[PDB]
């Protein structure tokens, strides 16, 4: 039951292969939108996107949907910790840089094991998180609505 | 009304 099989690569840090799970508003033709291969091409404060998201809930034009990621094997893990560490260390998110048509933007966010979830993303509308989690990284994902 | 993505710093 995953929404999508690819790539993350972030150029110089970690390249791994990923399903993603629905947590919030993530519906599977998400599958359309997303490239075989995500790449990251920036890093954002977490600040900077939570203004953005409440102008983008706002606007009434867009759907805000959320994923969780999940590496593929042990070699794949290793990477996602990786990249995990990357941006957590950083106290930043990532930014997608290859989006498709109907894709605004796509950020990626760790969410720590203990972390309470992102207040904006709150509350979770399909499967949403569990409580006992490892450190994850959630996807999330503006798409163009009308 | 269609707010512009944030700016980044590449990476």
């Amino acid at each position: 039951n995953f929404i999508w099989k690819g790539f993350i690569n972030m150029p110089s840090v970690a390249k791994f292969v990923t399903k993603a799970y629905p947590v919030s508003g993530s519906p599977e033709y998400l599958t359309e939108d997303l490239p075989d291969s995500i790449q990251v091409g920036g890093r954002i404060s977490p600040q900077t996107v939570w203004d953005y998201v409440e102008k983008i809930k706002a606007s009434g034009t867009k759907e805000i949907c959320v994923v969780r990621f999940t590496p593929v094997t042990e070699e794949d893990q290793i990477s996602y910790t990786l990249l995990f560490a990357y941006f957590s260390s950083r106290k930043r998110y990532g930014v997608a840089a290859n989006n498709m048509k109907q894709v605004k933007d796509m950020y990626l966010i760790p969410l720590g094991a203990t972390d309470k979830i992102p207040h904006p993303l709150v509350p979770f509308d399909g499967p949403g998180l569990e409580l006992h989690r490892p450190n994850l990284l959630l996807g999330l994902i503006i798409r163009q609505k009308l | 009304y269609s707010p512009t993505s944030p700016s980044y710093s590449p990476t």
